[PDB]
């Protein structure tokens, strides 16, 4: 006493006569609770579509992303040290490892689309009435001087920085480029009908530190995403689906100073959030120090 | 487009509800 | 070495009181007639200290605020906050979110502690204030005699051993040894507990200085007569000063409710550290570094702490205390509101507590028959038959011969509680006649008093003669009152129904046995007689003086007897009846004389009819008192003389083997010893009292109870509860209230404790299965302190599920506030169903937005990564940080809403511990409003504009609201059939395992 009750005649600490009763009760109880839970979760799983998600409204303004996703939006590396840029280089290697020409062999599941940006490819409806959909090919040659096949870079910006921008995948999304009536979109090509444009700037709307020269690699040479790869039909209907990529090389920059870069994708189907810096737009800080 | 939701309407509904529920609660605690 | 001091203070006192006055003055160095010299007086006055008590040693500063800030529970919240701050400090090892999370939490905990502390402090402060309004100290200047001259000086300037004169109405300045007296009755009522005024004389009477007549006492008022004495004791050295200092120096002891809460805390922290440790081990067993594992430990442990329960409990107690105050029952301390409900023994004082401490007419003798008068304060009793002429004659006798008259300002006042200038008996008689027979004003001035004889030093007969108001007989009327035996010696004729008679030994001894019966009843009896005069022999112009025998003092006409006693308060007997009915043992503890004590005891129901004391048995059987076996006696009157020679085992035995007990002639220290003796049995003791003799008792008791008006100041300071209206029946209400608020507390507790399973579990399986965090910190706070508050308070307004005053007092060791079964319900069963409901809503929302539950596993690593902006759902889509995070936070809001939804059912089922909800029912309005306001609040937080910006809470897509519903319904049905089976099978397995 008061407490030493651990064991005596006859109870196991605390009171051990009926322990089987209560343990059995909680096994039954928690078992039934688990069962009920799995039941509710099962009807819930009955109410979700196998093809399209029940709510798309959260991803509505798709985002712009970079290959070498950095610790915080920043590539800082030495042009000399091989181990300096190795992380970025490897990230790129594995990223585009999916895009190689021998990676798409099959004419069964792959389809060769235009060498020039083309109208959107609509395939049936989103049900399974039609078979597994073909996927339009993307050849790494569409990006020159950045991971183009064997020949060069290959230091992958080693001399001067370059980053590929990608558009976020959204099922059913059909990008509408800005009208030919477009308001002050800055230098850009006349391929506005079938391409979704992207452009980069040092600082957003205010005074800039601006130092840069940017060369863009698109499909056929146009700084944007070809509409022919849209809409995306989802992982089930289109596994091994390859989405468009577009390269941006910074040739001319001040080496030992860090500057910032924002890349905006323009369109009506496109939107931007001020709280989400990766929504509709893009941010990267780059310092190449030697 | 599926990418638009009416959040403002649902918002309004919830707020209207909050008002009604609360003032009804107030009717309840005052029984005269 | 104050232990020894208080050890000397718990011992009964001694004195020098028995001395030849020669030896007295020889010792004290004083003249008996002349007192002492002014020089000597001023010499002694500055030698030790002025005559007064040292002001109460307790003068805690408003810094006592800090007291409210700690306790045992606030402590739990303190260490909670400290742990939080420590966790954030450990999270200063990196760039970290808790700027909105852990720091927030700790600060909030601190805020709860501080605020609740402020509230409770303000309440107790308020009670202290309303108590301060009640203190009035009027300086009463003592009358001394120095250098032969009478001088009236401030009582504080009185020294040891100088001559003091006290008069009628004068309060005794310091402790005196009476050298001389004339007709002097001092009132010892508050100090020694003696009911009727005790006469004081030079002569030594009793060995115990408290009962002796040659000592007068500090703080006691002299009722009548005059006396001279030498001062034995001054200031703190006096009797009531020693009593007061003992009272100030005792210990409060831990209140029962506080202990229950302590134990409760032990439970909570028990499961807290079990979960925390076991999951610390578990976390290390997988991956996370000692850093993360520690953060998780602190996280879980703190998570198990009920922040809002402090508020809800404090508010609960405060509400009950509010009602108490409404009934004119004030509680000095906040937690003392419960104690009555836990009390198995009530030690009560007799005079001023159980009784009115006011001499009052009880029974009257008319036509050889006893008629009981109405002895109640409010006149709620039965009036006798006043139609008889004998009563008229008697009433005129009592009314006309007195020194008693109402004072100037008593008109509007009730005839009883109003003040009167005169003797005890004369006051009682005056009030009685003014009550029953009409006014004594025009009645006493109707007959004109010619020559009166005031009470004689010997034989104490008091007579007066008046003229005749009647229109028939112009005879002179003579009236006399006095002790029954002497007036029996002087009377011959007896009156019946308006016509006279001589005395025959049959009805003469009927009168004798009626006098001995009323006298044995505890009452004090007075013979009342009158005689007409032979106006032929004593003409209308004859002036009779007090010299020779003018009137025939013999052959008078004896009318009847009028007896009087201090009656119990009107509400008392019923109250004691209820307390006995509730299973509370009532013990009378008084310093009064045994003969009256036993009578009052039988009157108020402490000693029931038919129950015999050892002495009753001895008397009935005509046997020596020592013979009879004490086991045969259920009731006992324990004499205080014996109580001095008694040991621990002996007192234990007396308390054990006697059901109805009365301790009489007991010193205050012995009251303390009796209380401590009942506490040695391990039982909760409440003490009710009036005077200073109850100061050490009321202090030592688990709960003391004073009388707001009839109670003295010291005992009022010592009490944990005050009765402002002086209604004893309140005690009953008390033990009801405290016994109810217990049950409700459980419910409230249960409710809040149920919420901690669905609150903690999200962060648990967040660590385990590595899913995105289902429930945030802000949301958890919006449940604990946001919503559940109004329901948890509303649970306090729950009513009695059965008759509570029927059931026996709880056992402190067995029955607990928060025990095994409660935890096994809240944590084990209901809270689990709640958690499942929450996670269900979570998966509904996340699955509908494209992340299927099975895919959510291990995702958090990349999910909580700010810089991964391509994140694949089950449909192949790529989410940024803020998007999927917005979904997680719009998964927090519905988890919170779901908590509210299941807390509906939990609130309705926590409403009743036993009864089905269709019995006890929804008649609670505050509960209804609780539900409405709760739901409305949740809906607001969800849908108010900018809440996602502020609290990071987003508008619920409305169908989300229905995900929790079937789980709530399940909770309700389950606990309803549980509270069905418990009703049907009170064996019982469900009752033993669950019912709490
Ligand atoms: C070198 C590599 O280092 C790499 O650093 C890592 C390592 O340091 C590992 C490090 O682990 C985190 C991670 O597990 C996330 C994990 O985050 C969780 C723990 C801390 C929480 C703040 C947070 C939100 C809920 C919150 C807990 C803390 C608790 O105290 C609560 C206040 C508690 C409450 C009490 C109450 O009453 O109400 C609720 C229960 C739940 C709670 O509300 C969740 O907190 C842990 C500390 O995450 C860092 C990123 C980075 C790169 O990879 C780099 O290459
Ligand atoms: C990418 O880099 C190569 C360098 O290897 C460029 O070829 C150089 O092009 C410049 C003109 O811009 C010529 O003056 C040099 O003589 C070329 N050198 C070599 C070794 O080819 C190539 O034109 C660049 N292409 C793009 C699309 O940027
Ligand atoms: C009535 C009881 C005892 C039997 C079982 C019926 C249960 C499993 C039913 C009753 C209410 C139902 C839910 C109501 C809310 C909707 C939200 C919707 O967006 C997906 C399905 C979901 C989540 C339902 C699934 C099944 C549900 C939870
Ligand atoms: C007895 C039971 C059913 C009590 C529960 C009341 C339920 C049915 C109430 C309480 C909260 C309510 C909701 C509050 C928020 C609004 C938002 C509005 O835009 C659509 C409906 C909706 C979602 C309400 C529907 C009804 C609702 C879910
Ligand atoms: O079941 C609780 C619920 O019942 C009400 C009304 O339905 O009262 C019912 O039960 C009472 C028993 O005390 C009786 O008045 C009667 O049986 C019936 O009215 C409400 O008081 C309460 O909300
Ligand atoms: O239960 C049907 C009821 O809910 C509503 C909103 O009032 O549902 C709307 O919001 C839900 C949020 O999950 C959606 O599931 C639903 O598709 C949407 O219409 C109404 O539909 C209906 O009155
Ligand atoms: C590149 O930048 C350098 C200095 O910043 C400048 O001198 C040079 O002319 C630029 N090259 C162009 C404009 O082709
Ligand atoms: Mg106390
Ligand atoms: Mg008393
Ligand atoms: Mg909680």
């Amino acid at each position: 006493k008061f407490i030493w009750n651990s064991e005596k005649k006859e109870f196991l600490g605390r009171t051990g006569g009926s322990w089987f009763k209560i343990l059995l009760f909680y096994v039954i109880f928690y078992g039934c609770l688990a069962g009920i839970f799995i039941g509710t979760i099962q009807v819930m799983l009955l109410t979700i579509s196998e093809f399209k998600p029940t709510y798309q409204d959260r991803v509505a303004p798709p985002g712009l992303t970079q290959i070498p996703q950095s610790q915080k939006t920043e590539i800082s590396f030495r042009p000399n040290d091989p181990q300096s840029y190795e992380s970025y280089v490897v990230s790129i290697v594995r990223f585009l490892e999916k895009y190689k020409d021998l990676a798409q062999k099959d004419d069964m599941i792959f389809e060769d689309c235009g060498n020039v940006p083309s109208e959107l490819k609509e395939r049936g409806e989103y049900n399974n009435e039609r078979g597994e959909r073909k996927v339009c090919r993307f050849r790494l040659e569409w990006l020159g001087n950045c991971s183009g096949l064997n020949d060069e870079t290959y230091g992958y910006k080693d001399g001067k920085p370059c980053v590929i921008i990608k558009l976020n995948r959204v099922l059913g999304f059909k990008p509408k480029p800005p009208k030919n009536e477009s308001l002050e979109t800055y230098p850009v090509m006349k391929y506005n009908p079938y391409v979704l444009p992207v452009h980069c700037t040092g600082k957003r709307d205010e005074d800039k530190e601006k130092v840069g020269t940017m060369e863009y690699f698109g499909l056929g040479g146009y700084p944007g995403f070809p509409l022919q790869y849209y809409p995306y039909y989802g992982k089930l209907l289109q596994p091994k689906y390859l989405q468009p990529l577009m390269a941006v090389q910074f040739t001319n920059l001040t080496m030992d100073t860090e500057i910032r870069i924002e890349c905006k994708a323009y369109g009506e189907n496109i939107g931007y959030s001020e709280k989400d810096r990766f929504q509709g737009r893009f941010d990267v800080k780059i310092e190449v120090k030697s | 487009d599926p990418f638009y939701y009416d959040y403002e309407t649902v918002r309004n509904g919830g707020l209207i509800f909050a008002a009604l529920a609360f003032i009804v609660g107030l009717i309840i605690i005052l029984s005269k | 070495k104050e232990r020894d001091m208080d050890e000397l203070k718990k011992e009964v006192s001694m004195d020098d009181h028995k001395l030849s006055l020669d030896e007295l003055h020889r010792k004290y160095g004083t003249d008996l007639s002349r007192g002492l010299t002014p020089a000597r007086a001023a010499e002694i006055l500055a030698r030790d200290g002025p005559n007064a008590l040292t002001p109460p040693p307790t003068t805690p500063e408003w810094v006592k605020f800090c007291r409210q800030l700690f306790g045992g529970f606030s402590m739990l919240l303190w260490i909670g906050a400290i742990l939080c701050f420590l966790a954030y400090g450990i999270q200063a090892a990196t760039e970290e979110e808790p700027q909105n999370d852990n720091l927030y939490l700790g600060v909030v905990l601190s805020a709860v502690v501080i605020i609740t502390g402020c509230f409770s402090y303000y309440q107790e402060a308020k009670s202290s204030k309303i108590m301060e309004s009640f203190k009035n100290m009027v300086p009463q200047q003592a009358l001394v005699i120095r250098n032969g001259e009478k001088m009236s000086i401030n009582a504080e300037e009185v020294v040891v051993g100088d001559l003091v004169e006290v008069k009628g109405g004068d309060r005794i300045p310091a402790d005196l040894r009476i050298i001389s007296a004339n007709g002097c009755k001092v009132d010892n009522s508050s100090l020694t507990g003696e009911s009727e005024p005790q006469t004081r004389s030079p002569d030594f009477t009793n060995e115990n200085p408290l009962e002796t007549r040659n000592i007068a006492f500090f703080s006691t008022n002299c009722v009548e007569g005059t006396a001279r004495g030498i001062v034995v004791y001054t200031g703190d050295r006096t009797v009531m000063g020693r009593i007061a200092t003992l009272a100030s120096g005792l210990e409060g002891g831990q209140t029962p409710i506080a202990a229950e809460i302590e134990h409760f805390i032990h439970i909570i922290t028990g499961v807290a550290v079990f979960l925390g440790v076991s999951f610390f081990i578990l976390s290390l067993i997988l991956e996370y570094t000692w850093l993360e594992a520690v953060i998780f430990l602190i996280g879980i442990i703190v998570a198990n702490v009920p922040e809002g329960l402090l508020a809800t409990v404090t508010v609960c107690l405060t509400l009950t205390a509010k009602r108490m105050a409404r009934k004119n029952c004030l509680v000095k301390n906040l937690e003392a509101v419960e104690t009555l409900g836990s009390t198995s023994t009530i030690c009560s004082d007799k005079t001023g507590t159980l009784t009115q401490n006011r001499m009052t007419v009880a029974h009257m003798w008319s036509d050889n028959q006893i008629h009981e008068a109405d002895t109640t304060e409010n006149q709620s009793g039965v009036s006798f038959d006043k139609t008889s002429a004998t009563w008229l004659a008697l009433s005129r006798i009592a009314g006309l011969c007195n020194r008693a008259v109402f004072q100037a300002n008593q008109e509007n006042l009730p005839i009883l509680k109003r003040a009167v200038a005169g003797d005890a008996s004369e006051s009682a008689l005056l009030k009685c006649i003014e009550l029953c027979c009409g006014s004594v004003k025009e009645m006493r001035e109707r007959y004109t008093k010619i020559v009166e004889i005031p009470f004689n030093s010997t034989n104490k007969y008091q007579l007066s003669i008046h003229k005749n108001p009647n229109t028939a007989e112009p005879r002179h009327l003579l009236v006399m009152k006095g002790a029954p035996e002497r007036i029996l010696d002087r009377c011959s004729s007896i009156l019946i129904h308006g016509k006279e008679q001589p005395l025959d030994e049959e009805l003469k001894d009927a009168f004798q046995n009626a006098y001995l019966e009323l006298g044995g009843l505890g009452e004090r009896v007075l013979g009342f007689c009158h005689l007409f005069l032979p106006d032929e022999q004593f003409p209308e112009g004859f002036q009779f003086d007090t010299d020779d025998v003018n009137f025939p003092l013999d052959n008078l006409c004896f009318v009847g007897l009028i007896s009087m006693i201090d009656p119990p308060r009107a509400a008392v007997p019923d109250a004691v009846g209820k307390c006995r009915s509730a299973g509370i043992k009532v013990i009378m503890v008084t310093g009064d004389h045994p003969i009256t004590a036993k009578a009052i005891a039988k009157g108020v129901g402490i000693i029931s009819e038919g129950n015999e004391t050892v002495e009753d048995i001895a008397a009935r059987l005509n046997i020596p008192v020592s013979q009879v076996n004490p086991r045969d006696a259920k009731a006992c009157v324990v004499h205080g003389s014996d109580l001095k020679d008694m040991t621990s085992e002996q007192l234990d035995d007396i308390l054990k083997y006697h059901t109805e007990i009365v301790f009489a002639r007991t010193s205050p220290q012995q009251k303390l010893i009796i209380v401590e003796g009942c506490q040695r049995q391990g039982a909760i003791v409440a003490v009710t009292g009036d005077g200073v003799n109850d100061s050490p008792a009321s202090k030592k008791a688990d709960i003391g109870v004073a009388m707001g008006i009839a109670g003295s100041d010291v005992s009022k300071q010592a009490a944990d509860m005050i009765l402002l209206d002086d209604n004893f029946a309140s005690i009953v209400t008390g033990v009801e209230e405290g016994r109810l608020i217990f049950d409700n507390l459980k419910k409230s507790i249960a409710y809040t404790l149920t919420s901690n399973i669905p609150e903690i579990t999200p962060f648990l399986i967040f660590i385990i299965a590595n899913i995105p965090l289902p429930l945030g910190t802000v949301t958890i706070l919006c449940i604990d302190l946001g919503t559940d508050m109004v329901p948890a308070i509303s649970l306090a307004y729950e009513q009695a599920e059965s008759d509570i005053m029927k059931r026996q007092p709880r056992n402190p060791k067995t029955d607990k506030l928060v025990n095994e079964q409660l935890i096994s319900m809240a944590y084990g069963q209901i809270g689990m169903i709640q958690a499942l409901g929450g996670f269900f809503t979570y998966f509904v929302i996340l699955a509908e937005n494209g992340f299927l539950p099975i895919h959510l596993l291990g995702l958090r690593v990349n999910w909580d990564d700010r810089w991964i902006n391509d994140v694949e759902d089950s449909y192949g889509q790529q989410w940024t940080y803020e998007q999927r995070k917005i979904v997680e936070f719009t998964c927090h809001t519905p988890f919170f809403v779901t908590i509210v939804v299941v807390q509906w059912a939990d609130l309705v089922i926590c409403k009743t511990r036993r009864n089905s909800v269709f019995q006890q029912g929804m008649k609670n309005k505050i509960l209804i409003f609780g539900l409405f306001e709760e739901t409305a609040l949740a809906a607001f937080l969800s849908y108010c504009p900018g809440m996602g910006v502020a609290l990071r809470m987003y508008p619920l897509k409305p169908t989300w609201w229905f995900c929790a519903f079937p789980y709530s319904l399940l909770i309700f049905v389950y606990d309803e059939v549980r509270k069905l089976i418990i009703r049907r099978r009170p064996g019982g397995w469900v009752e033993k395992e669950t019912y709490y």
